[PDB]
RNA sequence: ACCGAUAGUGAACAGUACCGUGAGGGAAAGGUGAAAAGCACCCCGGAAGGGGAGUGAAAUAGAACCUGAAACCGUGUGCUUACAAGUAGUCAGAGCCCGUUAAUGGGUGAUGGCGUGCCUUUUGUAGAAUGAACCGGCGAGUUACGAUUUGAUGCAAGGUU
RNA sequence: UAACUUGGGAGUCAGAACAUGGGUGAUAAGGUCCGUGUUCGAAAGGGAAACAGCCCAGACCACCAGCUAAGGUCCCAAAAU
RNA sequence: GACAAUGGUAGGAGAGCGUUCUAAGGGCGUUGAAGCAUGAUCGUAAGGACAUGUGGAGCGCUUAGAAGUGAGAAUGCCGGUG
């Protein structure tokens, strides 16, 4: 029996084109360049799911450094003092406390200074 | 058994390998022949011995 | 509240037709007629006939007053292309496309 | 294939200098209207199995029928003239399912003619028994003489 | 008032009545869960754990056990005919904080 | 995407500072001012919005170099015409346009993005002791060092 | 001599930004109640 | 357990059209509707073509007639864009507009981080090495007879025609 | 924690840099030919501005958790003016 | 339940997805099949549903069988259109 090409080709290519939605010009229209961009999009997304954790740790550290300098202390000194005092609050929570409850962050800084 | 419930004996049948049908099979493109040389060609390869 | 007229397979290229349709789109009916009469382009008499046909449909089929009508829609779609050839030098032949347009005019009273 | 397609003897255009892909005949497989690469070619699909295996298959089908209470033995068939309605009445009285295989000792023409128009009913002889027929049937209606012959030959 | 709790290898800042999404907990929807790793309690009175605040618990109610949005993990190596596509749906437990116990 | 605060234009509060360049080293003052301009001194620092503060520098003519930078440090520019390279020494630039000297130092410490350009526009430099921005009520800022 | 790359739809339409005609300079004719080109006679 | 209009004969309507001095080469091209009931009549128009009105279950089934994909060409506009340097995405993210197979929703997107297409061939290619204008269809380990090996099954000093 | 034997199935026979023991060249070459090891090839990630072959280190998937390696902590640009 | 492993080209091994046809069984369809279009749906992947619109007469599912069985590249062939 003969198997014609049929509809599977169109269905698969349409899936790729739909994934390419919002891309510039031919990249949301033509299957070949859409497929190339979607492959790149996957590779980028994998890499960036990794890099985003570093990015947000970087942001938290920057904010903690600013708060510590407000309390006359460097980030490195503050973190060493917290470690010596046995406080395991991570950098996300530390930055969020420094933003929200300034008095609680001041208490944490005082404990860090005491441990040193 | 029944004609709507046929079953070959276990291990008696294996699907044939189809080369040249995409990368994911592991036999796409070069279809297991490697790259170039006499043995990559259609009809290629020296006589046995 | 709207009336339509279409001239299909007009032997003028859609780019050329759209040049004039862009002048008349959205204007009042009398202003569009004057623009078409005084526009020095090949498509102008053809578009004018389409617009007159639309206004006649508005008056005769839908009991519309022709003085209060606006060109709500005016567009040219691509029709089938006549494929031709031109002999060039060294025995070669170069393609010639004699394109066509479907011209649509829709007039409206605004209701 | 490319040899069998009509025409296509000459080279379409010179090997070099035209700027086109090189081609050798308008009937090549990548050409529209070209030859087919491989594809079907006439051949028989039949193959053989050892005779002992054939007999074991026949016995397996008959024993599957005897199990599952799908076998019934009639005393005799008394059809002197072919009468489809009377055979249908006989099947209804025997309380048989739709798919029945009727087995006679030899070629019984009146039984065959009576039964051959009812959908799902098939008639064979003792020597004609085969795995496809038996397995397809839900019930076997066999005469005593046919059953004795089947026992005699399949042992 | 707020608390810093440690669950699912991470830390969450919570207040009463807040919905939180955490790594899948061994519990059914509608049940009561208790977070016993309280690192810090803010608000009117500040308790600073070292590492945990002894006796501090946060009670919560399990609203939902679900799976996160589908992520298509796709990678490839150019010119090597090598690529891999996998699907992932990360399980999560959604809770609502009921009360913070200092 | 749990809980990290993000600053936006609705909750950003930018202050006005005044910094004296008298007897300060060009690069050290510049790095500190660049930090303030980018908002790195704020707990609410957010990289995709400008959370920094405005900075006025009020004694640019008294900025100081170490070593032999007055005659030996050379600023080069190119007009994009062949052989259109021009140069001026740091000392000559302090003598002629000290505001440009300090401004270019700080902007060279700022990033070269659209946001970085806007943040650099937040900088106002004046050669002499007076500045025209009393209406913004700038507050004296002491360099950390 | 020849285009190195095909022109995108975006680039083509950007180029055609100014490729258009203008409505002609026309004024009303008093007696006939119609329009004509300014400085032209019926 | 052959094809179904690029398939199957080259040819479903042709050894024709067309090409060549000649031998010779050699296409493209199927489908209204159940029934022609194939649009009386009115209106704009020289006509072509339309708008009504009618026929029809349906006319965006009106003959270039079943279905009507993509490239490509237009009309309208919800968000956005005229200080900006770019493989066009991705991760973060306000603002504005919507509201779903109800899902820790949809569209758009100021601004920040990261980021030199794909294939082939190469020691090594963003490569200024190859190939592709785009879209669609078609387009490459097959079958027969032998050999060998493994799995399965039957029988076994026998097995098999 | 392999090793060997017997059978089925291969691909490979253009290699490259770095370090080191040598020939050749000129104690020339990103040269060439051998020995030894690593990496690339077929390896992404961090560092060396960018930079297959150098340094750290081998990506099953998800996380807006933590500790480190090489390399770093004035600003660009995380961390010591 | 507690331990271990899971970068990868040539290449070896395994398990599967989907297409057309056939057999048997069981079903859907003018109260609207296939096809086409859209969607914020589901599965670890190939891919599978559902709803709406279009369409107007065929088509799924289960098990097994058989292949003209999967295209993005061949200065590929034909057609259409830039
Ligand atoms: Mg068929
Ligand atoms: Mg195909
Ligand atoms: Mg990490
Ligand atoms: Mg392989
Ligand atoms: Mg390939
Ligand atoms: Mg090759
Ligand atoms: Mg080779
Ligand atoms: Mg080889
Ligand atoms: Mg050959
Ligand atoms: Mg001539
Ligand atoms: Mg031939
Ligand atoms: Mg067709
Ligand atoms: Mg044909
Ligand atoms: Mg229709
Ligand atoms: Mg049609
Ligand atoms: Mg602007
Ligand atoms: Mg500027
Ligand atoms: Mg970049
Ligand atoms: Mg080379
Ligand atoms: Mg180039
Ligand atoms: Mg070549
Ligand atoms: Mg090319
Ligand atoms: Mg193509
Ligand atoms: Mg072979
Ligand atoms: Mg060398
Ligand atoms: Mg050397
Ligand atoms: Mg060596
Ligand atoms: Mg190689
Ligand atoms: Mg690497
Ligand atoms: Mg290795
Ligand atoms: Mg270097
Ligand atoms: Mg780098
Ligand atoms: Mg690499
Ligand atoms: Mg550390
Ligand atoms: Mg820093
Ligand atoms: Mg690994
Ligand atoms: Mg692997
Ligand atoms: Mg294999
Ligand atoms: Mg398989
Ligand atoms: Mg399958
Ligand atoms: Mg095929
Ligand atoms: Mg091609
Ligand atoms: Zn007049």
């Amino acid at each position: 029996p003969r198997v014609k090409g049929g509809t599977v080709t169109r269905a698969r290519r349409k899936k790729t084109i739909k994934l390419a939605k919002g891309y510039f010009g031919s990249k949301h229209t033509l299957y070949k360049v859409a497929k190339q961009q979607v492959m790149k999009s996957g590779q980028y997304a994998f890499r960036d799911r990794r890099q985003r954790k570093r990015d947000f740790r970087k942001l938290w550290i920057t904010r903690i450094n600013a708060a510590a300098r407000q309390h006359e202390m460097s980030y490195s000194r503050l973190m060493n003092g917290l470690k010596k005092a046995g406080i395991d609050i991570n950098r996300k929570m530390l930055s969020e406390i420094a933003i929200s409850d300034e008095k609680a962050f001041a208490q944490l800084v005082t404990k860090a200074k005491d441990a040193l | 058994m029944k004609l709507h419930e046929l079953k070959p004996a276990e291990g008696s049948r294996k699907e044939r390998n189809r080369v040249g049908r995409g990368v994911a099979t592991g036999n796409g493109k070069t279809s297991g022949r490697g790259h170039k040389g006499q043995k990559a060609r259609s009809g290629g390869g020296v006589r046995p011995g | 509240m709207e009336a339509k007229a279409v001239a299909r397979t007009i032997r003028i290229a859609p780019r050329k037709v759209r040049l004039v349709l862009d002048l008349i789109r959205g204007k009042n009916a009398a202003e569009a007629i004057a623009i078409l009469k005084l526009t020095n382009k090949a498509s102008s008499p053809v578009i004018e006939k389409v617009l007159m046909s639309a206004l006649a449909n508005a008056e005769h089929n839908y009991d519309m007053n022709t003085d209060e009508l606006v060109v709500k829609e005016a567009y040219a779609n691509e029709g089938p292309t006549l494929k031709r050839f031109r002999p060039r030098a060294q025995g070669r032949a170069s393609a010639i496309n004699k394109r066509t347009s479907h011209i649509t005019i829709v007039v409206s009273d605004g209701k | 294939n490319r040899s069998a397609v009509s025409g296509g003897g000459r080279k379409p255009w010179k090997q070099k200098g035209t700027g086109r892909a090189r081609q050798g005949t308008i009937r090549a497989p990548q050409w529209r209207g070209g030859g087919i690469v491989f594809g079907p070619t006439p051949r028989s699909y039949a193959y053989k199995m050892p005779k002992k295996m054939r007999r074991l298959a026949l016995r397996s089908a008959l024993s599957f029928k005897a199990q599952e209470n799908g076998l019934t033995v009639v005393d005799a068939f008394n059809f002197e003239a072919p009468k489809t309605k009377e055979f249908k009445n006989v099947l209804s009285t025997l309380e048989q399912p739709k798919k029945v295989l009727v087995v006679t000792e030899n070629e019984d023409v009146n039984v065959e003619l009576s039964a051959r128009n009812i959908p799902g009913v098939q008639v064979t002889t003792a020597q004609g028994l085969n795995v496809l027929d038996i397995t397809n049937a839900d019930s076997l209606v066999i005469t005593e003489a046919a059953a004795k012959k089947v026992e005699e030959v399949l042992g | 008032m707020f608390a810093i709790i440690e669950t699912g290898g991470k830390q969450i800042k919570v207040e009463e009545g807040q919905e939180i999404f955490v790594e899948k907990l061994d519990v059914n929807e509608g049940d009561t869960f208790t977070f016993d790793k309280v690192l810090f309690v803010g608000g009117d009175s500040v308790k600073v754990g070292a590492p945990t605040v002894e006796g501090a618990t946060v009670t919560a109610t399990v609203n939902k056990q679900g799976r996160g949005k589908k992520i298509t993990v796709f990678t490839y190596k150019r010119r090597k005919n090598s690529k891999r596509k996998k699907g992932h749906r990360q399980p999560y437990t959604k809770l609502t904080i009921d009360k913070i116990n200092a | 995407m749990r809980q990290t605060f993000m600053a936006n234009e609705s909750n950003i509060e930018r202050k006005w500072y005044v910094i004296d360049a008298e007897g300060q080293t060009l690069g050290r003052l510049s790095s500190e001012v660049a930090s303030i301009l980018r908002g790195k001194n704020k707990v609410t620092y957010t990289p995709h919005v400008d959370t920094g503060d405005y900075v006025i520098v009020i004694n640019a003519s008294k900025i100081e170099f170490t070593g032999n930078k007055e005659t030996d440090k050379v600023y080069y520019r190119h007009s994009n015409h062949p052989g259109g390279i021009k140069s001026i020494t740091a000392g000559e630039l302090r003598r002629t346009n000290p505001e440009r000297l300090i401004e270019n130092s700080i902007k060279g410490m700022l990033p070269s993005t659209r946001l970085g350009e806007k943040q650099g526009k937040k900088l106002f430099v004046y050669g002499g002791a007076e500045h025209p921005h009393a209406a913004q009520q700038p507050e004296n800022y002491e360099l950390r060092g | 001599a020849v285009p190195k790359r095909r022109t995108s739809k975006t680039r083509k339409n950007k180029r055609r930004t100014h490729f258009k005609i203008s409505v002609p300079g026309m004024t009303e004719c008093p007696n006939c109640g119609e329009y004509k080109l300014s400085h032209r006679v019926c």
